[PDB]
This record gives structure tokens, C-alpha cells and sequence, in this order.
């Protein structure tokens, strides 16, 4: 049981060569004092005596003062043991993968306006800037810029809709002579290399990495970046073979570097410097350059609805040692296209790394030629369609060609909670309401604390430890869980079912009540035809049966609703829960079963022969209640914290105590 | 057509249909004498795509 | 002089144990070396020689009168240790060479060198003509690989060569060196932030 | 006043090998009489569910 | 080949396609396609038979 050895492994998890491991400084002395010791030139001398031994005393000071320097330096000296971040880039961009400055947030708009001048063609030229108020604040609206150029049709009746993408920020270009002798420096913070474009004299040269980097522009056209030390970017390019050498497709060869400069090729970069992390969500927008003659009659949020989204997006702290350090290892394994599973997930870590707190790329053993992925928007579980096509794309750049990059986000579990949380009134002069607001930030930071991270099994109670911890005035707390899973066919189960890897309790398996449209005919007076009747149903469990199995009982119906065949019948159990209608309706069907044990469900509509159409509504929220304690997760299915766009998912009651 | 020149591949109950194939089954086979996951994980974590 | 230019750090010893204290101290971890790279292209620098073995800072007061700044001439010189980085006396390379030899083994001579000033390495003479050399590891007998009159270098002499090398060192003018001062200074600030 | 969450606090701390934990409580009085109540009577100072 | 270009297809996996003109023909002749995919084969990722 549990794990026999035969002198297994190797050194603990990491390599410490363990020489260089700093000591207390009495031991260091403790060390030394022996060191002295048993020196041939004196066995007499007692260190113990005071008189030396504050002057070897002092020999340690020194040689622990000098130490830590040779020791810090190699954890410095070696990536995953550097401590220092700007440290940790380097390695890291030396081994073919750099972090990235904080990524301006992106969103796109489609904008119907109508040129004044009537012109076929209208092209929205790059950096034309637009307002967006942050979500629910309108005190400043966040600027940003139209990314690239942009023509749209004429439409007939004259008006048409052209569409484009936006990050935050503004164009900042600044043209430099380049010169031999000399760095190239941005001092510019807020600054970010993915959006750091470039011209040399006319033509764009591009970072090799991570834009393009395969067309057939030879590699002569090229450039590098590089982290200051302080926090800004310099700017490099290859110099002398710029290409990868001697004759290659040139047939008069000789040599070519380019940048001589002289004067040469004065170096003219566009860049945009943003606010971002803070932008994400900026729904209410303006169009905040005119041009000419041209005029925004609407300009309408988000084509192609997801239809769950925020504005914008992007931004970033930037900077993270954590998922930094270990991750361009993989990077520094893998080549730069991307190969393995891992690597597609270590390459879209990225780009989009701070789109992304979490990416999970799989294999759909059904489908070969896909490359299934799940991520994590990290604003929120749904990466806007664009998006997905977006990385999708540039993804797509690196793979292999028969292979396709195919991203969904993954189902996920709910977690459903109303809490229960007491405080003292007099011990907290501060305003009761805002420690609401204080606990409802340390409970996602218990989530991004673990739960994202492996995706593992889920404490509920230790995740209320941290907002138990959040003003120590609070005097208790409490809470209750709900496993909710998000269904995407009402009328059929998935083919599989679903299962919840957690054991819930019979007749604990409910859902979300919901209307249908019955045939039958409801008129009022004053409201005339009135279409016919529709009233509310839900899924319901049945209780448990022998080998942990049950039968989902549907929601109440009237009589005539449902044509009765001799095959179904109303199920007419004792058990089965109940919603308290006004109707009294009793007719309950079998619309399907489970079992407990597997955690299992399915059913089917087409069973009821019940038309699809005669429901309202495509989705249905579950609900559920494990048994457990704590909640497991094994696959594509997880538990995470959103509450601002599901926040009837997340409740906290407050217990004013004196 | 019918296929006129012939060579093997040999099996303990040769030909026939044999049984379930998948897809076009053809998704590229591993052989060796080690269990799999004990190279399960590693495989697709390095070379296998 | 440089490190308590910039602030002092503050330090934690994590990766060693998951809970170590953490440490001020003055900062290596800036590079300085690119820091004097920038404001160094502004002039040249300038080759030089020394008189004898002394030290790096030590010999850095004599040309400059401030002792203060051995780095300054150390980057220039850019060596990789500056305890032997450094011209040495012919006492310490003996010695020195005596050590790392020692193990090995004394006196070990290094390698063969002709009078063209090719040094061949791994080669003794049958000695039936010590004018042809036949290598060695090969009993002889059998391909010599050359024939003539050779120097062979002592592991001694060898010791002084290797340190003789360093004698020379490009310098930056004790005019400029004031001059330059301030802008690297002023470099730093951009490099503050 | 006990927690039944700051006591999870510490019994959270004892491995770190500990995923997770929870308990049901009950608070327990014993009486010294059983014949008779004492006539003031117990309180537990917080009130209970009924039965 | 004047200019190979090279190209997939995601209904048909384990395959690649590149497009020749031999530039002494309309068409790129046989002896140079099986002499080429011989010489291409040394590299060949194991999944896929490019073609």
C-alpha cells in the first residue's frame, strides 16, 4: 500500500546543490570556528576563549555578509531558482520565450455611418481613437484606437456599416536615426510588445517571434526586443548576415546587414502605451475622432454576440513570476512552432497569456485534424467568438497543416451559494456595506488562490477561510453550496449525459424552472386572441431507487397538454419533488432517469414526444447538491468563480451582530 | 477492380474482416513491450502530437 | 564604486526553502556592464600598458590618481575574475601553476614549441633523433609529425605567458574619464525610473 | 462566542496535506437534574431548530 | 521546381501536398516526384505522409 522504495528518485523535487545554501550565522560560525580549529599552526589556541572568538566572530559577519551574494547569484544564476523577476525574463527570453508588458485592451465594433460625402469607398484610417467608459463608471471614459486601416462598401440606401477591432490605448510612434554605436531605448511604461509595430525607412520590419515570422520576406527584414533592467524596452535588430548567411538566394552574395546606418533607414516605431487591466468591461463607447465626412450615425457593441460578453478586454499587470517561470522551459523545450499538447498550451500562454489565466489544450479522440483547447478568459469563462477565432488564427500560424486549432470553452461547474456571515457591529467603524464588498473580492482570491489552477477537488470550507479572514470583525460565517452545471439542450440529454464526479444526494437533483407553450387557448377580456396557454416547468429527480438509480420526473402539466399514449403515463409517484404551482397541475412524466452512484443523467424530450419548439427557451441552468463535502473535478469540467456575470450563482447574506 | 498481384500480412486469424475498426481505423498505431500509462502521458507530452 | 550608487535591495532567499527571511543588500543585479556599454561608445578607448604586477586598483590609482575607480578600467579590461584576471607576479603564477599542475604533476612540461612559434602540443622525440617527433601515445616508431629542432615550454614559463598576455589593456583617456563619469550617471537615472 | 469556522482554521493547518474539511455541530449541555428543570431553567444563549 | 507550394487539407489528416513546376514542363514529370518524396521522406513527421 501507498508507495514502497528501492532508493528511488533523485534529490528532492529540484536540484539545491546545497553548498551554496545560506546557514545561521552562529552555525556559519559554528561551522568556521571549527575551521580554525585543528589548524596545524595552532592546536593551542581556545576559540571558546571570548577574546578570539568575537575576533573569528567577526571573520563570519564578513563570510556570511559575502555569501548570500555568491548564493542569491545562483539562484539568480539559474531560472526557476531566480528570484528576481527581470531576471527570470531573461533566461526566459533567452531560451526563446519572453513575458510580455501589460496587453492593451482589445475589443472590435462593427459601426454603421454614413459618409456625408457619398465616396464608394471609405477607409477608417489606423489610429483613429475611441472613448469607453469603464463598466458602470462614466466619471472617465477609457480611450482607444482604431488598430488598423479599414474600407467598407457602400451600401445601397447609402448607409453601411463598415467594422473594425480596437485596443486600448493610444498610437505613440516615434521615428529615431538609427546609429551604430548607441541603444534604442522606449522609456515609455505602459508600453506593450504585441502591439509595438515598426517602420524602417518605408517597409515594416517585424520581431521575428510572434508576428508572421513566416512569409517570404527572407528574414532580412527582422528585429528583436529585450527588457531594460529598469522596466523599459530597447529596441534590437541582427546585425552583419541578417539573413542566416553568406550567399543564400542572392547570386552577387557578398555581405548584407543592413542598418549601416550612416543616416540610413531612419527607424520610425508605432506603438501604443495603455492603461489596460483596469479597461476590461467597457461596454458604453464613443467615437472619439472625426474624420472626413465621414459620420458614426450608431455604433452598435459587439457583432456576432457570444451573446455573454463584456467590453473590451486585454490589459494585464503585466507581469507574473509564477506562471513565467517554469512555463518557457516548455518553450525552451519546444521549438518555436508548436507540437505537442503541452506546447499548444505553453504557446498560447503566450499571446493571450493575459486573455488567458488558464488554457487547456486536449485531443477530442473523435475528431482528428482539431486541436481542442480550453481556456480561460480569465475576465470571464467565454472568450468572445472573435477572440477565439482570433488566437485561433495566429494559432494557427504555428501546427501542423492537416491539423486544425479547435477552442470551446468547457463546460463548468457552479457553484451556488448563499452565505451566512456575522460581525460586530461596534467592532467595525467602517461601513457595513463595503465589507460586503470586501469579502467578495477574498472569495475569487481563494479561487485564483487554487481552483483554477489545477482544476482539482474543490473545499468549500476552505475556501470560506479566507472570507472568514477578511475583516476579523466579522464574528461568523457560513454558507451553503449548489453544484450547478449549465445544460445546452432542455429537449436532449447530451449523448453521454451528464455526470457530476461528486456524489449528491437522491432527490437532490433539481434544475431551473422554466415556461412551456401548451397548445391549449387562454383569452381575457381586453386581451383579445391571446395565442394559446403557456405555463412553467422543471426537471425533477425522483427519489433514489434500489442500485442507486433514478427516473427524471418532469415538471407539473395540465390535463390535455400532453397526449396521453398508452406507452406514457403521468409517473403519478409518491415521491417525485414538486414545485407549488397555481394550476395544480398533476401530470408528471418519466422524461428520462439516472443513477446516483455513476452520477449519470439523462433523459430525453423526444421520449414525451413533447415538441421542442413548444419550450421557450435552448438553455437551462442545473441544480444539484453533492452529498460530499468537497467537490471533485476530473475533466474539461470545473468549478471557477464568476459572479459579476452570473452573481445569482454567488449570494452572502450579512449578520449584523452588536 | 479485382486485384491481380499479391503479397501479405500475416495473422493468427488472417484477413476476414477482422473486427470494429474505427473511424478509418488507420489513427497510428504504437507497439512495445512496456504498459501503457507508464508512456501514456509522456508520448503525447513530447513527441506524440 | 559602483553598487551603492543605485539603492540597496531587498532580498528573499525563496527557492532555497519555501519560507526564508528576506534580506537587504546592495545590488549587484543591476549589469553595470551594459550600463557601460552606452555611455563608454561616446569616446574610445585606448590601449595601454603596465610597468609591472600590480593590482588592478592599485595600478587603477597611478594612471587615473583615483584609486576609487579600478571598475572602470575593470570593464574596459572586462575580465571574467579580477583576482586572476589581473597581471601577476612571476612568484604567484609559479605557484599557481605549482598548484594546479600539482595533482597532475610538477614540472609536467605543456607542449612542444617550434621555432616559428607554433605550439605543438602532446609530442615527445624517440630519441634516436631528437630532431624527429613522433608524438607520444603512439610508442613512437610510427608517424612522426614532425622533425627539426623544437622548444618545449616549462610549466613555469608556461604559467608566464599566460600571464604575460595580460599586460596590455585598453584604457579610456584620464582627460574623458571625468567627462564620462557624469553621463553614464545621468544614464542610470534613465535607468532608475 | 466559539466559530466553528476559525476552530477549521487550525485543524486546516495541522497537515497541509488536508484538502478539505467540514462538521455538523451540535452543542451539548448536560443536566445535573433531570426530575425537575431548574426553575429558572437552561439557555443555551442561542436558539435552536425546532425538535 | 520554379516554386513548390506547399499545402494540406483538414478532411484528409496524415497528409501533406506542395505544388511544382518543374519549369521544364507544364507538368512536373514522374521521375522527379518519386525521386524528390524519396530524398523528402528522410523527414517526414511519423502522423504524416507528405505528398
Amino acid at each position: 500500500a501507498n508507495t514502497p522504495v528501492n532508493y528511488q528518485l533523485t534529490r528532492t523535487a529540484n536540484a539545491i546543490p546545497e553548498i551554496f545554501v545560506g546557514g545561521t550565522f552562529a552555525e556559519i560560525k559554528q561551522n568556521l570556528i571549527e575551521w580554525l580549529n585543528g589548524q596545524n599552526e595552532f592546536l593551542d589556541y581556545d576559540f571558546e576563549g571570548s577574546r578570539l572568538n568575537v575576533l573569528c566572530d567577526l571573520l563570519a559577519y564578513n563570510t556570511l555578509y559575502i555569501q548570500q551574494f555568491g548564493n542569491a547569484a545562483v539562484y539568480e544564476s539559474f531560472m526557476r531558482t531566480a528570484n528576481l523577476r527581470s531576471s527570470v525574463v531573461q533566461a526566459a527570453q533567452d531560451n526563446g520565450y519572453l513575458p510580455t508588458s501589460k496587453s492593451a485592451a482589445q475589443t472590435e465594433i462593427m459601426l454603421t455611418c454614413t459618409d456625408a460625402l457619398n465616396r464608394n469607398y471609405i477607409t477608417i484610417p489606423r489610429g483613429t481613437r475611441f472613448l469607453a467608459y469603464a463598466k458602470d463608471t462614466s466619471v472617465n471614459p477609457y480611450n482607444f484606437v482604431s488598430r488598423e486601416d479599414v474600407i467598407a462598401i457602400r451600401d445601397k440606401n447609402n448607409q453601411y456599416f463598415p467594422r473594425l477591432k480596437l485596443a486600448q490605448g493610444r498610437i505613440v510612434r516615434t521615428e529615431i536615426i538609427y546609429d551604430k554605436l548607441t541603444p534604442i531605448i522606449i522609456y515609455d511604461k505602459n508600453i506593450d510588445r504585441n502591439q509595438v509595430k515598426l517602420y524602417v525607412d518605408g517597409a515594416e520590419w517585424i520581431n521575428w517571434t510572434r508576428k508572421s515570422m513566416v512569409h517570404a520576406g527572407s528574414t532580412s527584414t527582422i528585429y528583436y526586443m529585450r527588457e531594460t533592467i529598469d522596466g523599459n524596452t530597447e529596441f534590437y535588430f541582427g546585425e552583419g548576415e541578417i539573413s542566416v548567411n553568406a550567399s543564400e538566394g542572392a547570386l552577387t552574395a557578398n555581405y548584407i546587414g543592413g542598418l549601416k546606418p550612416t543616416q540610413n533607414s531612419t527607424i520610425v516605431i508605432e506603438y501604443i502605451s495603455t492603461n489596460g487591466a483596469d479597461a476590461n468591461g467597457a461596454v458604453g463607447f464613443s467615437y472619439a475622432d472625426t474624420l472626413t465626412n465621414i459620420t458614426v450615425i450608431n455604433i452598435n457593441e459587439n457583432p456576432n454576440d457570444d451573446p455573454d460578453f463584456v467590453g473590451a478586454d486585454g490589459g494585464g499587470d503585466p507581469e507574473d513570476i509564477e506562471r513565467i517561470r517554469e512555463l518557457g522551459t516548455i518553450k525552451r523545450e519546444t521549438q518555436q512552432r508548436c507540437v505537442t499538447a503541452t506546447d499548444y498550451d505553453t504557446f498560447v500562454s503566450e499571446r493571450f497569456g493575459s486573455i488567458i489565466q488558464a488554457v487547456q489544450t486536449f485531443t477530442d479522440s473523435t475528431k482528428p485534424g482539431y486541436a481542442f483547447i480550453a481556456a480561460k478568459p480569465k475576465s470571464g469563462l467565454y472568450l468572445t467568438t472573435v477572440q477565439r477565432e482570433d488566437i485561433k488564427n495566429y494559432l494557427k500560424d504555428y501546427n501542423l497543416a492537416p491539423i486544425t486549432p479547435s477552442i470551446i470553452s468547457p463546460n463548468y461547474l457552479f457553484i451556488k451559494t448563499n452565505l451566512k456571515v456575522t460581525y460586530a457591529l461596534n467592532k467595525l467603524q467602517e461601513s457595513e456595506q463595503w465589507l460586503e464588498g470586501q469579502i467578495i473580492d477574498k472569495i475569487d482570491r481563494y479561487y485564483t488562490e487554487d481552483v483554477e489552477i489545477f482544476n482539482s477537488s474543490f473545499a468549500k470550507s476552505k475556501m470560506l477561510t479566507y472570507v472568514d479572514d477578511a475583516d476579523h470583525s466579522v464574528i461568523g460565517s457560513s454558507a451553503t453550496i449548489q453544484m450547478v452545471r449549465e445544460v445546452q439542450n432542455f429537449y436532449k440529454t447530451p449523448e453521454a449525459g451528464i455526470k457530476y464526479n461528486n456524489q449528491i444526494k437522491d432527490r437532490s437533483m433539481e434544475s431551473n424552472t422554466f415556461s412551456f407553450n401548451s397548445g391549449r387557448k387562454v383569452v381575457n377580456p381586453d386581451t383579445g386572441l391571446e395565442e394559446d396557454v403557456l405555463y412553467d416547468v422543471r426537471i425533477v429527480s425522483t427519489d433514489r431507487d434500489s442500485k442507486g438509480i433514478g427516473k427524471v420526473i418532469i415538471g407539473p402539466f395540465a390535463s390535455g397538454d400532453v397526449t396521453e399514449n398508452e406507452n406514457i403515463q403521468p409517473y403519478t409517484g409518491n415521491d417525485f419533488n414538486k414545485l407549488a404551482n397555481s394550476d395544480g397541475r398533476d401530470k408528471y412524466y418519466v422524461i428520462g432517469e439516472i443513477n446516483y452512484p455513476a452520477d449519470v443523467i439523462y433523459w430525453n424530450i423526444a421520449k414525451i414526444n413533447l415538441t421542442s419548439e413548444k419550450f421557450e427557451v435552448q438553455t437551462i441552468e442545473l441544480y444539484s447538491d453533492p452529498t460530499d463535502d468537497v467537490i471533485f473535478t476530473r475533466d474539461g469540467s470545473l468549478i471557477v468563480f464568476e459572479n459579476d456575470l452570473r452573481p445569482q450563482y454567488l449570494t452572502i447574506d450579512l449578520e449584523p451582530i452588536s | 477492380e479485382i486485384i491481380r498481384g499479391v503479397k501479405g500480412k500475416d495473422l493468427l486469424q488472417n484477413n476476414i474482416d477482422y473486427i470494429n475498426r474505427s473511424r478509418s481505423y488507420y489513427v497510428m498505431k504504437i507497439k512495445s513491450n512496456l504498459p501503457s500509462s507508464r508512456w501514456k502521458s509522456d508520448v503525447i507530452r513530447f513527441v506524440h502530437p | 564604486m559602483l553598487f551603492t550608487f543605485f539603492d540597496p535591495i531587498e532580498y528573499a532567499a525563496k527557492t532555497v526553502n519555501k519560507n526564508a527571511p528576506t534580506i537587504p543588500m546592495t545590488d549587484i543585479f543591476r549589469n553595470y556592464k551594459d550600463y557601460f556599454k552606452r555611455a563608454l561608445a561616446g569616446y574610445r578607448l585606448r590601449t595601454y600598458y603596465i610597468k609591472g604586477s600590480p593590482r588592478p586598483e592599485e595600478l587603477a590609482n597611478a594612471i587615473y590618481g583615483n584609486p576609487q575607480l579600478y571598475w572602470v578600467l575593470l570593464m574596459c579590461n572586462d575580465n571574467y575574475d579580477p583576482y586572476y584576471g589581473w597581471i601577476t607576479s612571476q612568484e604567484a603564477a609559479y605557484q599557481a601553476s605549482i598548484q594546479k599542475y600539482k595533482n597532475v604533476g610538477g614540472d609536467q612540461i605543456v607542449y612542444h614549441v617550434n621555432e616559428n612559434g607554433e605550439k605543438f602540443y602532446n609530442l615527445i622525440s624517440y630519441d634516436d633523433n631528437p630532431y624527429v617527433w613522433y608524438d607520444k601515445g603512439d610508442k613512437a616508431r610510427k608517424y612522426p609529425q614532425y622533425e627539426g629542432a623544437l622548444a618545449a615550454v616549462d610549466t613555469y614559463e608556461a604559467a608566464v605567458l599566460e600571464n604575460e598576455k595580460l599586460r596590455q589593456i585598453k584604457i579610456i583617456a584620464k582627460s574623458d574619464i571625468n567627462s564620462f563619469m557624469n553621463d553614464l550617471i545621468r544614464i542610470m537615472e534613465k535607468s532608475y525610473g
